[PDB]
């Protein structure tokens, strides 16, 4: 028979489960990366090689804010919270709202220069999110000291 | 999903006659997130929770 | 902190395949304090915690 | 990247004496950022690839 065995079991409460007869039962915690699953004879120099890899569960990409309303020429910025650390920014029509990722790629700034109705995508890495970034013009109204004069 | 012709359902005599068999509304689709690459342009960005029904 | 230029995880089979190892962002800077000696001036005195990013 | 304090060649007696010792310029940067983006948060574009200079 074989005992099945790996080294630096720390990938979970229960790194590996004792083998009943001939197969065994895994266990997997908070951690990511690859794991060794080695089965081994009891004194005999055969160890077999079992790969396993737990890759830190899902994604989960989701962006701060779903929609955005930003006047033309202002600038805002949306925190996406993605576990993968690059994480590129895009924004359809760069002339009406620009997009750029921050230090940590956690992080983009928004930059609504233009008017107008566009979308700003982020998360390139696996599956990339959504977030609308309505570009409402300004409408700073102003207002003349006169109107009725009389030149 | 099982989409079938005969209103009889999978428990039924006509049927295989095995497993609970419940009636599904609307269609199912694979987690995205809309706009996650900017690629319309001028589109409002959704935003899409998991095991999320609206 | 190991330092590689390949895109291969430490926990990968060859490795001791144990611990939570993950990808660090920036450079490694030692715990001090900026500015004790005022010797940077117009620099205000930042507050650095262990493992802390800002 | 290594960094030691010792002038002695990797393959050298003294050295592990195994790999070829190259010199290595700056201090190596986690790859994700590069450093100096905008003035409040908003972050720049950094660089990336191994070997590339840019």
């Amino acid at each position: 028979n074989l005992i099945w065995e790996v080294s630096n079991s720390s990938y979970g409460s229960i790194t590996v489960d004792p083998s009943d007869s001939k197969l065994a039962t895994l266990t997997s915690f908070e951690k990511e990366g690859n794991l060794v699953v080695t089965i081994s004879t009891a004194n005999e120099s055969v160890v077999a090689q079992i790969a396993v890899n737990i890759i830190d569960g899902d994604s989960g990409i989701f962006l701060s804010q779903d929609t955005v309303t930003i006047r033309k020429g202002g600038t805002t910025t949306l925190t996406a919270v993605t576990g993968k650390t690059p994480v590129t920014w895009s924004s359809n029509n760069a002339s009406i709202v620009s997009v750029t990722p921050n230090a940590n790629s956690l992080t983009a700034v928004i930059t609504a220069n233009g008017e107008g109705n566009v979308t700003i995508t982020a998360d390139n890495g696996t599956k990339t999110a959504s977030c609308e970034i309505v570009s409402i013009p300004q409408i700073d109204s102003i207002s003349l000291s006169q109107s009725d004069v009389t030149v | 999903y099982r989409i079938g012709s005969y209103y009889i359902t999978e428990e039924d005599i006509n049927p295989g006659d095995s497993i609970s068999l419940g009636f599904g509304s609307w269609a199912k689709v694979t987690g995205v997130i809309m706009g996650t690459g900017v690629v319309n342009p001028d589109g409002s960005v959704p935003n899409a929770q998991r095991v999320e029904f609206q």
